[PDB]
Parts: structure tokens; sequence; C-alpha cells
């Protein structure tokens, strides 16, 4: 067993944190006070499970997580909730005043008071662990905190320990929900300075889960607790084969090699199929057909794109539920017929299942219903390059009048690192082309 | 996430008195201090304007300048007077006559180092200093003058803090002396170095609105304030309640500032009343959002079709639908969005608050960072020049030791700020 | 109101859909940067259609099929027809095609064309003979095609000709004929001794500059062709080829629908095409090409232009037939 | 389609469908750009405490 150590940065990264770890002790039958009844190894083990929680002689389960965000008021939220006796006081880190939308007050200026502190709490973690495999680091792209501390953060541990993995689960900025304007500067500044510490990065687009909430789960105005608690299920759904027993994605090192090929071109879309609203009286259950089906609409997508004008460099499909493997490839078969599926010439045209016979757990009272199958795919496809046009387009609007940079060159940052990110970002978006079309 | 308050001069502490009699009963604090609320929205974030004293009494961390005692008495027996700290009255006897010069050089300079002892010991108890929020008007002597002396010299100490400034803009129509656009010319002068964030209340939008909209054939100061009041409170809003959107002095100063100088919001409030007469239709969310856009609610006398909005921020109070504002909001970008720049994304960000002000069940608030704000900057630099042109009355400043070249000065730099929010109408 | 951008000047169909379009009163056209508009008519080359489809409360369409390319480039619709087993290689209504770089499939069917001592006329882009001439054109990416050498010939002038059907498909893809065709003919009469002078054979308006002999501007409409197919063929224009026209428009499109169809996106589509047929003698129909960005007649430009604001644009944003629906 | 390493266990199982083959800075530099940053806030304070000055 190798132990993966959560860090959450941010109000978007902690409270989803929240989500995540509610859902995982759900799946495992852990209690808000951390004992886990099922585990019969008190005080230690190396189960699956055991990767994302240690064990005291207690008996309690302590998630390997750690909380950082430059303001107290969303931690003091997790100290104080449902599950405070879950975490250690040691692995919630608060600061007094935040980044305040500034990437550049989050990377440089309150940043550096902080990240010390952080890494000697990430230490404290890492000793326990007889092997870690590296870290899973939840964020936004827009936040000051998200974004700044983050890329400081993954500048670090790339030293501290260049042997490990890092995988990023980024929230893509919306102005649906989003509470700042210069977000896009953020966004490209944590893109840029991160690129080459992140080996695999799952972006989740808040427009995307904006959509799939109002749609199909029948919210007029969906808030953070209802996007948090869909995302937990698509981040618990890619994490299951950790957690689990299995052979397919068994380790943080399998899911670059299963899902990126080139190192630069990491973020692979997630699509996820069945959501469906607790508050619907009647529904009749779907069939492995038609969720594998349905992981080919944009409208289930964590970024809307259309990968019908790109190309296919890997595919994972992760079902969880009531599926054998005889369906999904009947499944496949009606599919490759029906729709534009191009792999790149220089991979082979497949996909990589999945199955954990135990169904999606939804927590009690949460908007989303008990569904008898449910799966998550993962493909690293070309057209999630149109995110970054979106984004690197309002960069370039903006940046042309230099509006908002005096913030970020007041807080000792160079006007030159925003061109120096920008020519990264051309160069990421020349990546795709030349790969897909 | 403290905030210092500060209100100079007779302009300064009218208003400013108002504003903590508004805010007071919005949070349930009565005269004496006592907290005799029902929700605990209330008290949330109440230490971000007041601190809590012996036997659970909540001080306004508010501190009352001038240099008369005559406004600062009618507050001390006003119906909120007790409230205020007694130490953090500090006040002259010789005035400043309506006098920049008195204000900034030689009669505010003898006291500006007090009021600094009790900024001081309000920083020092500070959890977390955000910045400072000064209530003045730039017409006077006192508010105008030394106000300005006293951002200078905050700037000095606490020169990582946000300066906010709620500034009252003079108007012949509602005139005290003829030197008005002389104070007004160097304190702005002082307000685009010196501050973050300044909210442009035009006493003759004030007049217009009291005039043309609430039909008083006569208006008064108190008229005025009322107005004044209850655009404070709405403004203040997402800093003294908790929401989707939980803000400080910075992120306001971020996300509404695309570069330092035009800091200068237009505020706006619907739906417009007047004192003593409460009408009974509560406005639609369509109604709401269709008035706080109209020129006529607007607080500084510019007419928004002759700029562009750079950013713009909403509030609405009340228990509304949020999906409704949202579409209502949508509509009024997609309708006019011509008068929002192009060059910045979504700059538009609507934030809702479930408490109303008193008297109405349903408001709208809005904070317009328009270039249509140098129609008043226009303004009081052509009353300006017509004096300055023959140095008429500059005797009541060369007297107090000022040269003419300080007045070329800060006539050429509010010309350079005027020049540059044009540089962006036309982009 | 609603709102629309203009990002191609040298649109000559969609300039008259502005004007149409400002004329309701209820249409306000913004700058070709502005993001918040309902209808995009965008540019050819490059249009972005990532950044379609998500501004919140608007809803946005576009007057191109993003992939409809692959139909519109003689290299791709070549390589379409020949790979997608709709069409496949036995396709009985396009000619002979094949892909050339700047081989070896192509001089199997000459060396046999040679062989069965049948013609051997190809046309590549230009017209020539036997074989390796063509290929150093090439090279001083093209596609080689059979140049049809027994074409319907109107009367008087023993005329060459092509003819242009207008296409509409819509957000639903519904997929519109437009009763108005023209025929571009050749003012020339066709001579097939030598493919040098090719003045009668490429029946361009262009290449056309003997010019406006019989019909006004080299175009014959349907009006008079379907009266000269009735007193000299004893036929109609509907059953002889009105028919197969029909199929090859609906065989196309409905080829790559799922490639391109915007049923279930945060953005719409509708998109106007020219299919250009070419007549044979025995009144068989053939595919020369499709066209994305296709101009009008002067005639046809008033009714055409007024249908695709009916049809395609004010069918998602109404407002306060002339077309031949293809079912399928 | 070929269905390779399929693996089996309790919880689940695992396979591979095939339809077609193919055709660091250090932290002596972190350190660096760190402090040239608070080099460069505090120049613009001096700046800024000297014009205060005047
Ligand atoms: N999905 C989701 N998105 C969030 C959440 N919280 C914030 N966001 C998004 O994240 C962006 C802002 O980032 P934040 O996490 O709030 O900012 P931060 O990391 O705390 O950084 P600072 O506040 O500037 O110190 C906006 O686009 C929000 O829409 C959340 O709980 N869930
Ligand atoms: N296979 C073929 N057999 C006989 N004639 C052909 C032919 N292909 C093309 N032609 C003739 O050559 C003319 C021009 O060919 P083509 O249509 O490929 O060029 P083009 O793309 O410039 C016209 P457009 O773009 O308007 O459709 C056609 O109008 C037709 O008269
Ligand atoms: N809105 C409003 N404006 C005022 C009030 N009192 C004075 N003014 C304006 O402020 C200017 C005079 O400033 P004042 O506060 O009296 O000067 P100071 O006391 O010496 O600082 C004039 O232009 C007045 O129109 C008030 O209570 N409300
Ligand atoms: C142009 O886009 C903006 C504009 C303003 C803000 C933000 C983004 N985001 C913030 O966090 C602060 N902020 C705000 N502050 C405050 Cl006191 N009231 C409001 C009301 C709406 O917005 C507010
Ligand atoms: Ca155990
Ligand atoms: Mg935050
Ligand atoms: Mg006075
Ligand atoms: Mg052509």
């Amino acid at each position: 067993m190798r132990e993966c150590i959560s860090i959450h940065v941010g109000q978007a990264g902690v409270q989803i944190g929240n989500a995540c770890w509610e859902l995982y002790c759900l799946e495992h039958g852990i209690q808000p006070d951390g004992q886990m009844p099922s585990d019969k190894t008190i005080g230690g083990g190396d189960d699956s499970f055991n990767t994302f929680f240690s064990e005291t002689g207690a008996g309690k389960h302590v998630p390997r997580a750690v909380f950082v965000d430059l303001e107290p008021t969303v931690i003091d939220e997790v100290r104080t909730g449902t599950y405070r006796q879950l975490f250690h006081p040691e692995q919630l880190i608060t600061g007094k005043e935040d980044a305040a939308n500034n990437y550049a007050r989050g990377h440089y200026t309150i940043g550096k008071e902080i990240i010390d502190l952080v890494l000697d709490r990430i230490r404290k973690l890492a000793d326990q662990c007889t092997g870690l495999q590296g870290f899973l680091v939840f964020h936004s792209f827009g936040g000051g905190t998200g974004s700044g501390f983050t890329s400081l953060l993954m500048e670090r541990l790339s030293v501290d320990y260049g042997k490990k993995s890092k995988l990023e689960f980024s929230i893509y900025p919306a102005p649906q929900v989003s509470t700042a304007v210069v977000e896009p500067y953020n966004s490209i500044l944590t893109t840029h300075t991160t690129l080459e510490h992140s080996d695999c990065a799952f972006m989740v687009d808040n427009e995307a889960i904006y959509d799939i909430c109002r749609r199909n789960l029948d919210i007029e105005r969906p808030t953070y607790t209802n996007l948090n608690r869909l995302i937990s299920q698509i981040v618990s759904s890619i994490t299951a084969s950790l957690r689990f027993d299995g052979a397919l994605n068994v380790d943080l090192t399998e899911f670059q090699t299963n899902l990126v090929p080139y190192p630069r071109i990491h973020f692979p879309l997630a699509t996820y199929a069945p959501v469906i609203s607790a508050e619907k009286a009647y529904h009749e259950q779907l069939s492995v057909a038609e969720i594998t089906n349905a992981c080919f609409e944009p409208a289930n997508q964590m970024v809307k794109c259309d990968p019908r004008h790109g190309k296919y460099m890997a595919c994972c499909l992760l079902y969880r539920g009531d599926v054998v493997p005889k369906d999904v490839n009947a499944a496949i078969a009606t599919i490759k017929t029906k729709r534009s599926i191009q792999f790149v010439d220089w991979c082979p045209t497949g996909f990589k299942v999945g199955i954990n016979y135990q169904p999606p757990t939804v927590v009690p009272g949460g908007d989303l219903a008990k569904v008898q199958r449910a799966v998550c795919m993962l493909s690293n496809t070309t057209a999630i390059a149109e995110a970054w046009a979106r984004l690197d387009h309002k960069f370039d609007l903006m940046y042309a009048k230099r509006a908002f940079v005096h913030w970020y060159v007041g807080e000792g940052m160079e006007e030159g690192e925003f061109s120096e990110a920008r020519e990264d970002m051309a160069a990421l978006e020349k990546d795709y082309e030349e790969v897909g079309v | 996430r403290e905030i210092v308050h500060i209100q100079a001069g007779q302009c300064g502490n009218q208003i400013g008195a108002k504003f903590w009699e508004v805010i007071s009963d919005e949070h349930g604090i009565d005269p004496t201090g006592s907290y005799h609320g029902d929700s605990d929205l209330q008290l949330e974030r109440i230490n971000v304007y007041y601190n809590e004293a012996t036997g659970n009494k909540y001080v306004p961390r508010a501190i009352l300048v001038d240099l008369e005692p005559g406004t600062m008495d009618s507050v001390r027996s006003g119906p909120f007077g007790q409230i205020f700290r007694p130490d953090n009255f500090v006040f002259g006897q010789s005035g400043a006559g309506n006098n920049w010069a008195k204000g900034h050089y030689t009669e505010g300079a003898e006291l500006v180092d007090s009021v600094l002892d009790v900024v001081r010991k309000e920083s020092e108890s500070c959890d977390c200093l955000q910045g400072f929020q000064l209530t003045h008007s730039l017409g006077g002597g006192t508010g105008s003058g030394m106000g300005t002396l006293l951002i200078s010299k905050i700037r000095e100490e606490y020169p990582d803090r946000i300066m906010n400034t709620f500034s009252v803009m003079p108007s012949p129509k509602v005139s005290d002396t003829v030197v008005e656009p002389y104070n007004a010319t160097l304190s702005v002068h002082q307000l685009v170095e010196n501050t973050d964030e300044t909210y442009c209340i035009d006493n003759e939008a004030l007049y217009d609105i009291c005039f043309r909209t609430l039909k008083l054939t006569t208006p008064t100061y108190g008229d005025l304030n009322h107005l004044v009041s209850a655009t404070m409170s709405g403004v203040t809003t997402c800093l003294r309640f908790p929401g989707q959107l939980n803000a400080d002095l910075r992120k306001l100063a971020v996300n509404m500032v695309p570069f330092p100088r035009l800091h200068f919001f237009m505020p706006g409030f619907a739906p417009l009343t007047s004192r003593g007469s409460q009408q009974y239709r509560a406005l639609t969310v369509p109604e709401l959002t269709q008035q706080m856009f109209d020129s006529k609610n607007m607080m500084a006398a510019c007419d928004p079709r002759h700029g562009r909005y750079l950013t713009v921020a909403a509030i609405f109070r009340g228990r509304m639908s949020m999906k409704e504002v949202d579409e209502q909001m949508l509509n009024v970008q997609n309708k006019n969005s011509s008068y929002f720049v192009e060059w910045i994304p979504n700059n538009v960000k609507t934030a809702v608050c479930d408490i109303p002000p008193r008297g109405l069940k349903m408001s709208a608030t809005f904070i317009g960072n328009s270039t249509a704000i140098q129609e008043l900057f226009k303004r009081i630099s052509e009353q300006f020049t017509a004096m300055f042109r023959r140095k008429a009355f500059l005797h009541w400043y060369t007297g107090e030791g000022m040269d003419e070249m300080e007045f070329t000065e800060a006539e050429s730099n509010m010309n350079d700020l005027v020049s540059e929010y044009q540089q962006y109408q036309d982009a | 109101m609603y709102t629309f951008v203009v990002r191609d000047e040298n649109s000559s169909v969609y300039a008259e859909v502005s004007r149409l379009l400002l004329a309701t009163g209820q249409w306000k056209r913004l700058r070709k940067d502005n993001p918040r508009f309902n209808l995009m008519l965008g540019e050819r080359n490059r249009l972005p259609f990532g950044r379609l489809g998500h501004e919140p409360g608007l809803v946005q369409l576009v007057n191109y099929y993003r992939g409809a390319d692959k139909l519109c480039r003689k290299a791709s619709l070549v390589k379409l027809i020949k790979t997608s087993p709709e069409l496949s290689e036995s396709c009985t209504w396009f000619p002979e095609s094949y892909v050339i770089y700047p081989r070896e499939v192509f001089l199997a069917a000459y060396n046999r064309r040679r062989e069965g001592r049948e013609g051997n006329v190809w046309i590549a882009k230009l017209i020539s003979s036997e074989a390796s001439e063509l290929l150093d054109f090439i090279d001083e990416v093209h596609v080689i095609q059979k140049y049809l050498e027994k074409p319907l010939l109107l009367e008087p002038g023993h005329r060459k000709f092509d003819i242009r059907s207008w296409v509409l498909v819509d957000h639903l893809y519904n997929i519109y004929l437009y009763r108005e065709g023209v025929l571009r003919t050749s003012s020339e009469p066709y001579n097939s001794a030598n493919f040098q002078d090719k003045t009668c054979h490429l029946t361009n308006h262009c290449i056309q500059k003997n010019y406006g002999r019989y019909e006004e501007g080299n175009e014959m409409f349907f009006e008079e062709f379907n009266q000269y197919l009735m007193d000299a063929l004893n036929t109609t224009l509907e059953n002889s080829i009105l028919l197969q026209i029909k199929h090859i428009i609906r065989s196309c499109l409905m080829c790559i629908e799922p490639a391109i169809s915007t049923k279930h996106l945060h953005y719409q589509s509708f998109q106007l095409f020219g299919f250009d047929f070419m007549v044979d003698e025995e009144l068989k129909v053939w595919l020369i090409e499709v066209n994305g960005a296709p101009a009008c007649a002067q005639k046809l430009y008033a009714e055409l232009c007024q249908g695709i604001v009916d049809v395609a644009i004010s069918s998602v944003f109404p407002l306060a037939s002339i077309f031949i629906k293809l079912h399928h | 389609m070929e269905v390779i390493e399929l693996n089996k266990c309790t919880s689940g199982q695992s396979f591979e469908v095939i339809l077609k083959p193919p055709s660091d800075p250090s932290l002596e530099e972190i350190q660096k750009k760190l402090e040239a940053a608070e080099e460069r806030r505090k120049y613009q304070e001096a700046e800024l405490l000297k014009h205060l000055a005047e």
C-alpha cells in the first residue's frame, strides 16, 4: 500500500475537500468521529482505503489531508462542522488576510509568509507514510489563494518531493458564479507557473457544473453546496481506484501512464452520467449503453467543448454499480458506429475499463438520486483546448489596456511575467492544434 | 477585518452621524449601545464597524473631527450621540472658515496629531485592519482641507491599508461660499493620489433628486442627507453582512479600479424615497434594475450615456428571486452593451442580501466606475477657472502661506484626470 | 431587440441579411468584437467556434456549421465519399476522383482507360488527355477528376452548363432546397477537339468575363430551362434532373450529420450551401462540388435572403414558402 | 474487439478493449525570485515615503 496526501487551497479547494471527505467516509463506512466499525485491524493496516486514511490507536481514521487558506472563515467552518473530530488541528492552516483575488498577492506577498509553515505540516503527514506516491491538489484558477499560493506550493513540492507525482483538481472560472473580474489573469498566471509541476490536471468548469444542476437537478439558482456535491461525485469516481481493490489506476503514476502521453497536454476531460434528481418521483433506471452513450454528449462534460472536432489520445471508463464487461463492449460497439471518435494516428483506438460493483454513494438529503449504475469517462481529447482559447481571449482583452496590472506590480510582480505566462499559453494552444488538427 | 471610520467637518459629521444612525438600526443597536435585535445576521460581521465593550455593548469604531465644537456638539446631543466613544471626539475652537488652507496648513495642522493619536489607539486594538473610510465635503475647510491632511498622514503611517472616502461635491445650487470650487479642486488633487476608492456624492444630484423626483420645492441639508445615508447603507452592505459575496475594502478596490487614478464611483439608489413619506407598493425586480441604472437615481450629476462603464457593482436587498435578479442584470448588459467597455469581460457583479433597509421591503444600490464622472470634474474645473483667471478670492489662501503656483498645479492635475477618463471612453 | 455581429464584410449574401435584419426594427448590430450577441455572421477562415455558447442569458447562433469543410473542399469531399459507407466507393453520382499530392491508385484507372480505349480525359484542380501532362501542372494540393465528355448541350448554341442549387440547413437540421436554381451556361459552343481552349468548358461566370448572347448574364433560370426540356426532350425538370439533385443533396448532408449537428450543443448552427451539378447526355446528374460560402444571382438575392431570415434566424428568434423541405 | 488484461476481484473487474492499432527551479532560485519581488515592494514603498516626506 502507498499513501496519498490531499491538499486543499483557498475557498474552492477547502469546500470541495469537505464534500469529497464527507463522501469518502460514507463510501468506506467511516463516522464523523473517525470510527470505522468495519475495520478489524485496529491502529494500523495496509488496506486500499489506508491510501487516504491513517489510523490511531483509539480506532480513529484520520484523512491524509491538509487544508490551507490565507483567511480563516472557510476553514473555521470545518473546525466546527459536522466532521470537526475527523481532522487533527495541525492539518488545518489559516492566515488573517487573504490574497484579495490577486495572484501576485497570494504567490509573493502573503504566500511567502506561510509557505514554510505549510510545508512543515505537509512534512508531518508525509513522515507517517511508509511509501508516499504523491499529492492531490484541490484549488481554483480564479482565487488569489487558489491560484497564487498553489503555484508557489507546487514549486516547492517538486523540490522536497522530486520523485512524487502530483495531480490537480482545478476549478475553471465561470462568470455565473465568479467573484472577481481579474480571474482570467490569475488563471493564466497560475497555469504557466504550475504547468511543469503537475503530472495530471482535471479541469472542472463551473459553467458546466452550473448548467448540469439547472438542467438535470431542477435547481433554478445552484449554490456552491449543490456544485460541490456533484463535483465530489466525479472526484470520487476518479479516486475510487486508489481507495478500493482493483487493477486499473492503482497508483498516481498509472494516471499519467494511461491518460497523459505528452507531459504538457495533461488535461483530461471528465464526463459523468447519470445525474438524476432526488426530487424526481418517477424515474426509469438507465442501462449501460444509455449511460455510456451519455459520456459523448457535451452536456454531461466537466468542460463544455466539442470532442468531435478534436482527437483522442486516451480514454478510460470507470463504472460504478451493476455493470459487466459484456454489456460494456456491446455499448462501445454501437457508439463507435454512430459518433465521431478520432484517435491520433500514433495511439491505439481503444478504451481502458474499470468496474466497481458498489453503486454510487449519495449523501443523505442531497440533490442527487440513487442510481443502479453510473460511469465516469476520462478522455484526453484535444477539444479541451477550447477552454484555453476562451481563457486566453479574455486575458488578451484586458492586458491590451494593461487593466488591473498595477495591482499585481504593486505586489512585487513584474509586468513581464504576464506576457511570459501568456507566451506559454500560446505555446500550449499550439501543441493542441498540432496533435488534433 | 475592522474598518476605522472618520468624519471631518460639518458635512462629514452630519452625514456621518446619520450613517451610524441608519446602520445601527439595521444591526439592531439602540442609542445606548445595547443590541436588541432578532436575527443573528446582524451580529456575524458586526466587528467590521463596531467594537465590543464592557457589558456586551457595541461602540462604533468612529472618530469625530472638526475645528469647531458647533456641529460636534449637535452630534453629541443627537439621537445616537451617546453611542460614540467620548474620547474619539477631537475638536478645535477657531474653525476653518470654509478655507482649504486653514484646514490643511495652519489651523488643521495644530489638531492633526491628536486625531492620529485616536486613530492609532483604534488601529492597535484591531485584529486585522482593512483600512479607513472618511466622510467629508470638499467645499468647506475642515473636512476638505484637514480631511485630506489626515488622509496624507494616515497613508504615511499605514501605507498598506485601504483608504476609502465618501466625498460630497459642492454645487452652486446648494452653495455656502464662492470659494467652494477652490477647495474642491485642491481636495480632488489629494484624493487622486492618496485614496483607493472615492464615492462621488454630488450635492447637485442630491438637489435635483429632491426637486425633480421627490417633489420637494425647497430641500434642506436634512433632505439631502437622507439620500446620502441610504446610499452609504447600501454600498457598505456587503461589508457588514454575510452572503456569497463576503467582501472587504481591498477586494472592492481590486475589482473596481482597473487604473489607480480612476477610482471615483457614481453611487446609485432605488427606489428613491423622501423623508417622512412612505410609499406602499414594493418594486418588482425589473423595476429595481431599471431605476438603479437610471441617471435620475445617480448621486453624481453625470449622464452615464455620455460615457462608458468600466466596472459596475450592484447590491439587491430584500426577499426576491435571485434568478430574476440574474436575468434582469443580464438583460441590462445585453440590451446596452455599448455602454460597457468590451476590454473588461464580465465587469458587472451582483450581490444579494436578505435584510432590507428600514422602511423598504426591496432596494437596489448601484456603484459605477464610469468615464462619465469626468463631467463632475469638468464642472468644477470651469467654476475654478472662472475665478482663478482673475485671481479672485485668492487672498484668503495666500494669507495662510499658499502660492498661486499650488493652485495652478491642482488645476492641472484635475484636467489630467479628466483627459485620462476621456482616454478610455474613446478606446 | 435581438443583437447580431458581422465578421465578413465580403459576403454579398449576408450583407443583404444585415439590411433585412436591421429593417425589422427588432435587430441591433454590434461591433465585430462585441461578445454579447445573439447571432454571428462569422468569418470564412478560422471562425472561433470555441467562444460560442458561453454567454449567460443569450441564445447564440452562427451562420456556419463547424466541420462542414469536409464537404466544401475538393480534397476533403473526395476523401469523404470514398471512405464513408453511406456514400461508398461505388457512388453512382460522383465522378471518379483521386487526391494527388505535389497516384499509384489513379494510374491503374488511367492505364485501364487506355486499355479500354474509352474516354481518358481527366480534369485536375487545367483539363488534359493521356496522363502525365496533368501531373507536371500540379507540381508547378490538387484533385484529378474524370471530365464528362458527353454533357447535355442546350440548343441553339451547342452549349455546356452547370446547375447551382442553394440549400439551407437550419438549427434542427432540416434540409431546405431553394425552389429557384440557376444554369451558369457557356456562351461558346462546346468543342471536344482541344481542351487547351477552355472558354467553352469552364462554365464559371469569371471565365466567361461571346458572353451574354442567349440570356442575360449567361444565367438561365428554372422557368425557361423547364420549358426547354418539355419542347426539346419531352420531359420536365422535376422528373429528369431535380429528383437526382434532391437525392444527392440529401445523401451528402445526412452522411455528415452526426459530425456537425448542433442538436445538443451549447450553441446553434445553420449554413447556406452551394451545390454545383453537371448533367450529362442521358439526363443524369453528377456532383461537381459543394460550396460553403456561395453567392447568389441578383434576381434571387431579395427572395433567398428573405427566406434565410424567415427559416434560419426568425425560427430561433421570433419577431413581434420558397423552400422544398428534403425529408429525412 | 480485443478484450485483454481482464482482471477480476470481489470489488469489481477491469479490462482493456482495442478497436484499431496505431498508424525544475531549485530552492535557491525560488528564494531569489521571492526576495526580488520583496525588494521591488520595498523600493516602491520607499519612493512613497520619500514623496510623502517632500
Ligand atoms: N465549484 C466551486 N467553485 C468555487 C467555490 N468557491 C469559490 N469558487 C470559485 O473560485 C473562484 C474564486 O476562488 P476562491 O477559492 O473563492 O478564492 P481563494 O482561493 O480563497 O483566493 P482569495 O479569496 O483571493 O484569497 C470563483 O470563480 C468561484 O466561482 C466552491 O466552493 N465550489
Ligand atoms: N468532372 C468534370 N467534368 C466536366 N466538367 C467539369 C468537371 N469538373 C468541373 N467541370 C467544369 O469546370 C467548371 C469549374 O470547375 P469547379 O466547379 O471545380 O471550379 P470552382 O470551384 O471554381 C466553381 P464554384 O466554386 O463556384 O463551385 C465547372 O463549372 C464545370 O463546368
Ligand atoms: N449633503 C450635505 N452637504 C453639506 C452639509 N453641510 C455642508 N454641506 C456642503 O459642504 C460644503 C460646506 O462644507 P462644510 O462641511 O460646512 O465645511 P467644514 O465644516 O469647514 O469642513 C458646502 O458646499 C455645502 O453644500 C450636509 O449636511 N449635507
Ligand atoms: C466588477 O466586478 C466586481 C465588482 C465589485 C466586487 C467584486 C467584483 N468582487 C468582490 O469581492 C468585491 N465586490 C463588491 N464589493 C462590495 Cl463591498 N459590494 C459589492 C456589490 C457587488 O459587488 C461588490
Ligand atoms: Ca485498519
Ligand atoms: Mg478566499
Ligand atoms: Mg459649514
Ligand atoms: Mg468552389
